[PDB]
């Protein structure tokens, strides 16, 4: 049991609902004043979630390069990776990484898709359903190609960056057979554009919850319907969870979902947990053990076994980048 | 650190 993944925010992780796939994010090289220190991308971290072991493999191929903020989902046993931020700015590339191989070495796959791709952009949603990723919002660039939705910038990257960025509220549909991307028509009021904010799929609702538009982090939920393309905003019963970015949604049942940390408006790193009940319009605070331990920039994926498995992410406030204390803890929930 | 900038 020595081996164990250095602590990271901002990485992707994906799940079959045995194993858990960690890729890529950032932490600091204190020694060296670095505070935007990428991971390595040749390495894939898998944890094993009935033994809680973790096992380290060199992959090969078309390596992505190292990126915080991509959007990964494992699908059938491949994983898919678009977006993110590398040394040199946001991208709008695709890798695969097929694990159905009985190869000893794993080897991503650079797809070259079809189609108009989304701009290039970090820190978004994926939602799955019936062989196609269908993708929403984000942070990146003013979007270059014809493009249906909205883009508003970000004031402050007119001066505090190299070049203007902004968010979307950006619907991608990638078919996985074809690579070929491209855009419903959507009806319903979608919502606004925002990055870091959370989504999840059951059934044929994509749910979006929360996230960052320009000097807010919500606590608005909606869906859209993957069959109809109606957007849907869903006001709940009664008390919601506070306005929050960089926080997870994992569906635990075919009528939950399943919310921990974030970050609020404030800036108030968040450990508490909720769940949202589809069926009854209601969420329900979660008791926890971890409530010293809040986290943002951390991922969530669901076992097979009834569990919510947590990792990684930043304990305190990630603007104060010298004082980031990033995390390799494994934070299990019983749900 | 353009990293975590837009969240």
């Amino acid at each position: 049991e020595l081996a164990c993944p250095a602590e990271r925010s901002g990485h992707v992780a994906v799940s079959d609902g045995r194993h858990m796939f960690v890729w890529g994010g950032y932490k600091s090289n204190q020694v060296r004043g670095l505070y935007d220190f990428y991971l390595p991308r040749e390495e894939l971290w898998i944890y094993n979630m009935e033994t809680g072991r973790w096992k380290k493999i060199n992959t090969e191929g078309d390596v992505p390069p190292s990126m915080s903020g991509s959007c990964a989902v494992c699908v059938d046993r491949v994983l898919y990776l678009f977006g993110g931020h590398h040394s040199r700015g946001n991208t709008n590339k695709f890798y695969m990484l097929d694990s159905r191989s009985t190869d000893r070495v794993l080897q991503w796959e650079r797809i070259d898709c079809q189609g108009i791709p989304p701009s290039s952009k970090d820190k978004l949603g994926v939602w799955v359903y019936k062989n196609k990723l269908i993708f929403f919002g984000g942070y990146g660039y003013l979007p270059e190609d014809k493009v249906l939705g909205t883009f508003e910038f970000d004031e402050t990257s007119f001066w505090n960056s190299s070049h203007p960025r902004g968010w979307n509220d950006h619907v991608h549909i990638l078919d996985t057979e074809t690579f070929t991307w491209s855009q419903p028509i959507t009806t319903g009021k979608a919502p606004s554009p925002r990055a870091a904010h959370a989504c999840a799929t059951v059934g044929n609702r994509g749910f979006v919850f929360g996230g960052r538009y320009r000097d807010a982090r919500m606590n608005d939920l909606h869906y859209l319907n993957l069959d109809t393309w109606e957007w849907n905003e869903l006001i709940p019963q009664g008390i919601c969870p506070v306005g929050r970015s960089w926080h997870s949604l994992t569906p635990v049942s075919s009528d939950h979902l399943f919310l921990f940390g974030g970050f609020t408006t404030d800036k108030q790193p968040l450990s508490d947990a909720w769940t949202y009940c589809i069926s009854k319009n209601e969420w329900i605070q979660f008791n926890h053990p971890y409530t010293e331990k809040p986290r943002l920039w951390h991922t969530a994926c669901a076992s097979d076994e009834g569990e919510v498995i947590v990792f990684g992410g930043c304990a305190n406030n990630l603007l104060v980048h010298h004082r980031a204390a990033h995390s390799n803890e494994i934070l299990i929930f019983s749900v | 650190n353009d990293c975590s900038c837009g969240g």
